[PDB]
């Protein structure tokens, strides 16, 4: 299948920084790539579609970028409500696949 | 020269039991029913058997036959092994480049094939074509005089002849064995075997050998032979042909009955008692290699017939094509028809080199004869015959093909595509047309290597990524598009043609996709088929043809090294 | 667009686990692919199957025939059976939403936890 | 009986210039080379010649030739038309029902059976196959005895031989000559065509005919052909064959000349004094049906190999198909697998249709034969061996590949379809087979015809809907999409399948479509590909191959009924 | 091509009433059919697209039916500002072609 | 976004017609493509054909070889020039916007009336 790697297991920022988050994918996936908040104690929350498009019910604060194997999503600027695990997906092949997640933390 | 065969036995089973006999200068005749070994006798005098079934010993002036026999011996086929396309001139100019020492001059070479034609008396005709199925040659009476001119290049002593009338009329055969006797009356032993002659012919022989059903029932001169039969107890009648008289004779007008009459007969005590009295590369691999070509090339040349043909059907072909596909559009049917122009063409490619198997095969009784004479290596040969034939004739189709569909469809408009496309043609090609040496060589018959070949092929183009999605398969089979030229060649194409292409009019696709199961770009596409956008997914393909060309080459190299000869 | 999990929150081993996702705001039968997804203790998200608004159904390689979607129009719910269970599946099971002419999942359950336990 | 013929002179040109004699009850032999009338005179006399070219008259006991004689007379051809695959008692049963009146009765037909095998001497072969390729059978010796058994059936007056020792041994020959003396002796005229014979069969010929170059060397006895060339001005040695003295004489140990001197000699005022002194259905349509169909099945059976192997690789393709297409999946991926599938299906089917050129290609001069001789009508031949050979192996095929597959596959799962997806395969493989028998009717070679039918199939398959689509084609040339089998084949199955199909998971297509660009449904696909959806849409296929094949069956028929059978 | 028929080429109604304009193609066009608005001195306002769907900036008096080659439009309850020019366009084929166009009259 | 219509409203038969289309508020190098349609007097409304995003073109097939279609991306234009006039080819030229994920012309022009007289 196709296998998404998160290199960030973990991260560690404060307010006000930029923070930067990567997928790596095994194979094409020609922008089919998902992004995906989740706080403790609730289910997933779609953030980003097609790579680039943002989801209605966000700030313009999050954006996505990349193409072919590799893909970024950018939080320029962050709050204390965007600390959470973000997942990446892609929906290219039938069997989905999710990344391993990524938990942003607070200095 | 004298050959002496003394205490003969040859076991394939047996086929001769015990023969005993010399040959000296003059006219030998073998004769014999069919069953017997009138033929097996003579490939054993002429060293063209497998040594490992003989038993007695065969001499020649008291020694041994050496190695060096075959290549200072002539032997003459029955059928003709002579080029129909070439004139009986370039026959033998073949012949005496590579059968004659290269340390004479081509003026000596020229005068000892002049001598060689006017004894035989083919002045007026050395510069005409022997002949084949389009063109009109020679009478059937002249080939044979040009294959043995062929032989008596090198001027051998003796002369190995097997069925030299056969198939020839009466008036003919009359006339090629009176020259064979005037060749024999300068000092040469030859000897031959004959079917059935007539008196005519039994009147010029010097010695004879009647051989049944592996038996010497008589040996000794051919004109004490009637005298030997009715001394025996048996009696001719009058306007009888004595040779008819000796097959009726043997199959009943019982074996061992003759063949114990004759070996208490005095011809028995008097051979035996002679044979106990007696015992009691030429060139270099470059000038091989140039005439084979040479005579190659001529032979394609002199046949336009089936290579003309074939860019006669690639021309027409390739106009019909890009009538059909003319001016591909960027739009929803852009993408069905540049996959389905570029399949067509590769098949295409993959059946029409079913023609290779014609390659070896029509040709394996000359090789054989040609080289067991010494004439060449088989490396020499079968480099020289891929030059000549293979590469030229390969080639040309995938050029002309290219350069008339390329610019009629409207493809990619760049020169590096334009090659590339020519370039992976003519490596699928090749590499077809190796599979068949490959399945063909060695081989005698056309019928099953070309179906054999058409079922690969079938199999071939439904592992090829268009009938199938590759990447829908089960892995327990999977593994199988790996034996697929079709495949390479289809995937290439599709790489060097797909990949900036737009073909969603009005969209953007290449910047974002604003529905998951459109299929606007080219890059979607070839990802969906299992193709790699990589420079890599391209040349890749072409590796694994080579290497397959290299593998089914040496294939079909070790099948004509390992080919029985005898 | 509001789905809602239940089923037994504990089960033995090798026996089987049935789950039942509710849908209310929209007919499971009009246009959407509704799926199973769960996620294990040590956060890590699988895709198990769904099945589609004509019937049809896909299910993840991974589970090699322990896994069956069905569903009931009458009363709009879709079902999950998982049957020989063992201890390594026990996870925090979500009912999910697909557009397909999107691509994502868009809207999602509650979730449930189901320990496999003895 | 007595067959006289005065001043022959046949022109096609001419081959015979002025020809008399009469032959009576015996032995008569036809000598002379090959380019001689010896083979032109015997057709003449025997009626199987085309009469415009004749000029003088044959006669019979005083009475010219009736429109009856081809009937009451037997003609045996020099190479063997008996089915080694059937039996020396079947081919005679089968002679039997068609030469015979239906007045008779079984027990009669099997009485005068019986009695021809006892007088040729075949009781022991009577039940043995007389044998083929696969098959071994008996001696070439004892089928020449059976195909003079299958014209001795009727019983007739005159036997006409063409070389019936050509080809056969000494030892046979003699016997089958013997054979002919003995059956001669009970009162029948015998006339036959030798080449070359030997002094043993020579001194049992009656009356001799002497033709060299289309003229008349010598008529007479042939015990006196010696004494005449004797005191003609030439001499024969001894042990010389007189026939080879004869053809030695012919080309020149001129033709005019020794035309001349017979014209003057004394046999010539006898033959025209004699001379001058003299002229001075069997059967019902539906028995030769029946008999036709049986005759071509158990030939049919009786070569397991050839109709076997057919069935073993559809079975194996079939298989394999399944294999790698298992599981068709309602995904972006399933359009393109299961138009490939039935694409692969329909050319398979059109391809491996080409075998039926095989149908009237290999039995052509056993057919002619037995027209001229007045077994059956070309229409019952036609149709028996339509109903025997084709019909089965043709509608076998399909209903193997269809029960094999479309349940491996997944295909719609109704039988409606699963009957049209069969019914529609047979119809292709049936159109297929009669455009090649429409093709390949009349010829007599294999390799034109399967070349040219492989050339229009491929031209066909470019024109079927899937390389190209037939929408874009400009006007001036997509008319011949209508010569497409494959098209209305594809279309049908197209039809069947795609139409209640949803390939967009997630997507409720069938009500709206939300992106222009997605082919989310069968009926896009299908009308994207030209095709139309209501009913008639699909039988209009069906019909379009009915015509076709009627067309086709029709050509042939003409092929066969105009065809030159002299 | 593809030639779209409109057979009430006038019409004839008055207020508060309901009525019905049809579309027939010579050819299958699986739902690919917009209606267009006209007034007189103006350019063709799109009116509805996918034969069912409404555009935004019309009211819910406009539905689109229909199914193969025949196709409807409905007003039901018709205002003074739905006298027009209606024209059918098919864009399935790439010879986009419209209709013959329906002026709608009071009485 | 927004088009504007412009060029000479009179021309000799069989000269040329060449007209002008200025798009505000998008860029005719991005997206969409971009149509040239015409009503004649006695209304019948006829597409004559598009240039795409990426400059490719097409033509309706009854204006053979009269038609063609340009585009100046330095400032925004598309321009339509109509070659061989006739008296029969005077009508209203409209320009207008093709999305393509949609398929309807969305966006129009106000239009610009030619008359071909002598
Ligand atoms: C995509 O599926 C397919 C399936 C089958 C075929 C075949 C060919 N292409 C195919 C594509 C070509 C023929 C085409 C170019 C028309 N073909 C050959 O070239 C050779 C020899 C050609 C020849 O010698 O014909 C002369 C007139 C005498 C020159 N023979 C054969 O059997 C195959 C059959
Ligand atoms: C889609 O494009 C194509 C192009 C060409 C072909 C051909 C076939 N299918 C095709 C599809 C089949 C072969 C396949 C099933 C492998 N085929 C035949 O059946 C007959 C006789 C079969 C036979 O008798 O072979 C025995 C082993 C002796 C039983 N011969 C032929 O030339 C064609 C060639
Ligand atoms: C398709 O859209 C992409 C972006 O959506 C266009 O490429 C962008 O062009 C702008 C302006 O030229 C650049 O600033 C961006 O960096 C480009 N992005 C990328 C990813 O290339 C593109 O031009 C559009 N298609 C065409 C044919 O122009
Ligand atoms: C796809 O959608 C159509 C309508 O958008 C569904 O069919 C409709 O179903 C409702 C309720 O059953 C009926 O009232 C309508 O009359 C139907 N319309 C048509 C055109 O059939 C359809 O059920 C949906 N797809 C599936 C698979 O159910
Ligand atoms: C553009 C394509 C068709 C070019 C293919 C090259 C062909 C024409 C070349 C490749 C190798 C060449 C051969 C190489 C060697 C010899 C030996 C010489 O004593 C006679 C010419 C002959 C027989 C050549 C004939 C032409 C040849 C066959
Ligand atoms: C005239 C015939 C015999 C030549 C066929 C082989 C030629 C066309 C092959 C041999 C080497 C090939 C080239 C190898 C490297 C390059 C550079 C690259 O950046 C584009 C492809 C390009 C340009 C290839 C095009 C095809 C090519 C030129
Ligand atoms: C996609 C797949 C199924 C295509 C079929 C590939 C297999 C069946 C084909 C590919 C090339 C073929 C081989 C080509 C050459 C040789 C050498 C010869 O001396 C014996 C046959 C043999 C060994 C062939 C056997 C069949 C073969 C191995
Ligand atoms: C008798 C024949 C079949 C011998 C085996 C030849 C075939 C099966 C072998 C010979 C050379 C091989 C290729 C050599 C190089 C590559 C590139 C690599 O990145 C993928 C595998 C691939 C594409 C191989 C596939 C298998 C291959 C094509
Ligand atoms: C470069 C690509 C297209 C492959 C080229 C393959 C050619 C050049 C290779 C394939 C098989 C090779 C042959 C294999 C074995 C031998 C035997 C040796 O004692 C002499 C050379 C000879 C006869 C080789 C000559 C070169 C050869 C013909
Ligand atoms: C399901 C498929 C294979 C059935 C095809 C029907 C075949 C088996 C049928 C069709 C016509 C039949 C033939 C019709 C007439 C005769 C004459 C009779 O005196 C012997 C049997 C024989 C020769 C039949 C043999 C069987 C036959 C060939
Ligand atoms: C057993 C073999 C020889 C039979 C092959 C021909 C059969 C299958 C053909 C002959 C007539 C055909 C049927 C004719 C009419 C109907 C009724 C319709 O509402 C569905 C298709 C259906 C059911 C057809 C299916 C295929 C059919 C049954
Ligand atoms: C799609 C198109 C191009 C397929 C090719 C169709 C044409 C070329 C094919 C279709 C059927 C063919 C005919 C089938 C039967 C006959 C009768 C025969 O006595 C002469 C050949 C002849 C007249 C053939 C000529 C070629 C032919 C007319
Ligand atoms: C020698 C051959 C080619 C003679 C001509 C036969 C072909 C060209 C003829 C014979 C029967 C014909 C078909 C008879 C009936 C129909 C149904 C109609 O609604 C469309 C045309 C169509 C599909 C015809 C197409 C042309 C056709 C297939
Ligand atoms: C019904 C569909 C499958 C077509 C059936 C075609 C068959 C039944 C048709 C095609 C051509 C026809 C033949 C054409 C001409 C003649 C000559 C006549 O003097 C006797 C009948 C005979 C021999 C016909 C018999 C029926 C026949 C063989």
């Amino acid at each position: 299948d196709i296998v998404l790697t998160q290199s960030p297991s973990s991260f560690s920022v404060s307010l006000g920084d930029r923070v930067t988050i990567s997928c790596k994918a095994s194979g094409y996936i020609l922008n089919r790539l998902a992004w995906y908040q989740q706080k403790p104690g609730n289910a997933p929350r779609l953030l980003i579609s097609g790579a680039t498009s943002l989801e209605t019910g966000f700030p313009s604060r999050f954006s996505g970028t990349g193409s072919g194997k590799d893909y970024t999503l950018s939080i320029s600027s962050l709050q204390t409500e965007d600390v959470g695990t973000y997942y990446c997906q892609q929906y290219w092949s039938t069997p989905w696949t999710f990344g391993g997640g990524t938990k942003l933390e607070i200095r | 020269a004298v050959l002496s065969f003394h205490n003969i036995c040859y076991r394939v089973k047996e086929i001769l039991s015990n023969i005993n006999g010399i040959m000296k200068p003059g006219l030998n005749a073998i004769l014999g029913p069919t069953g017997g070994g009138k033929s097996s006798l003579l490939d054993v005098l002429a060293a063209r058997k497998d040594p490992s079934g003989l038993s007695g010993d065969v001499l020649i002036n008291g020694a041994p036959r050496p190695a060096n026999f075959k290549c200072n011996s002539g032997y003459v086929v029955q059928d003709d092994v002579v080029m129909g396309t070439l004139t009986v001139r370039e026959n033998l100019q073949f012949s005496a480049a590579l059968r004659l020492a290269t340390t004479m001059t081509n003026h000596e070479k020229n005068e000892r094939i002049n001598r060689v034609i006017q004894e035989l008396g083919l002045d007026k005709v050395a510069d005409s074509k022997v002949g084949t199925q389009f063109i009109r040659g020679v009478s059937g009476g002249e080939r044979k005089r040009t294959s043995i001119g062929m032989e008596l290049i090198t001027d051998p002593s003796i002369l190995f002849l097997d069925e030299p009338t056969t198939g020839l009329d009466s008036s003919t055969a009359n006339a090629v064995l009176l020259l064979l006797k005037r060749m024999s009356k300068q000092g040469r032993t030859i000897i031959f075997s004959i079917h059935q002659p007539r008196y005519s012919i039994f009147k010029l022989f010097d010695s004879l050998t009647l051989l049944a059903s592996g038996r010497l029932m008589f040996h000794g001169p051919a004109q004490e032979a009637l005298g030997y039969f009715e001394s025996a107890g048996y009696h001719c009648e009058a306007y009888n042909n004595p040779a008819d008289f000796f097959l009726d004779i043997i199959n009943g007008d019982l074996i061992e009955k003759l063949a114990e009459i004759y070996v208490n007969s005095s011809f028995y005590k008097e051979t035996k008692a002679e044979l106990h009295q007696l015992s009691g590369y030429t060139t270099s691999f470059c000038h091989q290699l140039r005439w084979v070509s040479k005579r190659s090339f001529k032979n394609l040349l002199g046949n336009p017939q089936a290579s003309i043909a074939q860019i006669i059907v690639t021309v027409v072909l390739g106009l019909v094509i890009g009538a059909i596909y003319f001016g591909l559009k960027n739009d929803s049917t852009g993408i069905q028809n540049r996959a389905g122009v570029l399949f067509f063409l590769t098949t295409n490619q993959c059946f029409s080199s079913v023609s290779a198997v014609e390659l070896f095969v029509v040709e394996k009784k000359l090789f054989i004869h040609e080289y067991i004479s010494g004439y060449y290596r088989v490396s020499s040969y079968f480099l020289g015959k891929l030059l000549s034939d293979l590469l030229p004739m390969r080639m040309l189709p995938s050029i002309i093909f290219t350069c008339i569909v390329y610019f009629m469809l409207g493809l990619k408009p760049k020169a590096d595509a334009f090659f590339v496309m020519m370039f992976t043609l003519m490596m699928v090609a090749y590499s077809a047309s190796s599979m068949a040496l490959a399945i063909a060589a060695g081989q005698s018959v056309v019928s099953v290597a070309t179906l054999l070949m058409t079922i690969c092929f079938v199999f071939m183009m439904i592992f090829s990524g268009l009938l199938v999605n590759l990447t829908t398969i089960a892995s327990w089979l999977s593994w199988l598009q790996y034996f697929s030229i079709p495949r390479y060649g289809f995937t290439a194409l599709q790489h060097n043609e797909f990949l900036g292409q737009n073909f969603c009019p009005g969209l953007n696709a290449t910047g974002n996709n604003p529905c998951n199961y459109a299929t606007c770009t080219g890059e979607e596409y070839l990802v969906k088929q299992g193709i790699d956008l990589s420079p890599w997914g391209l040349w890749k393909n072409h590796v694994a043809l080579a290497c397959m060309i290299v593998i089914f080459l040496t294939i079909a190299y070790l099948k004509l090294l390992f080919l029985k000869k005898y | 667009v509001q789905l809602q999990e239940s089923g037994p929150g504990l089960v033995k081993p090798s026996q089987s686990l049935s789950l039942t996702c509710t849908v209310t705001g929209f007919s499971i039968t009009s246009d959407y692919a509704w799926n199973w997804i769960r996620q294990f203790p040590g956060k890590k998200l699988e895709w198990m199957g769904y099945i589609n608004f004509d019937g049809g159904t896909t299910y993840n390689p991974s589970l090699r025939g322990r896994i069956s979607i069905t569903r009931d129009t009458s009363k709009n719910q879709f079902f999950l059976q998982l049957r020989s269970v063992t201890p390594e599946d026990t996870a925090t099971y979500y009912c999910a939403t697909f557009y397909g002419a999107k691509g994502t999942l868009d809207y999602w359950g509650q979730g449930t936890s189901v320990t496999v336990s003895s």
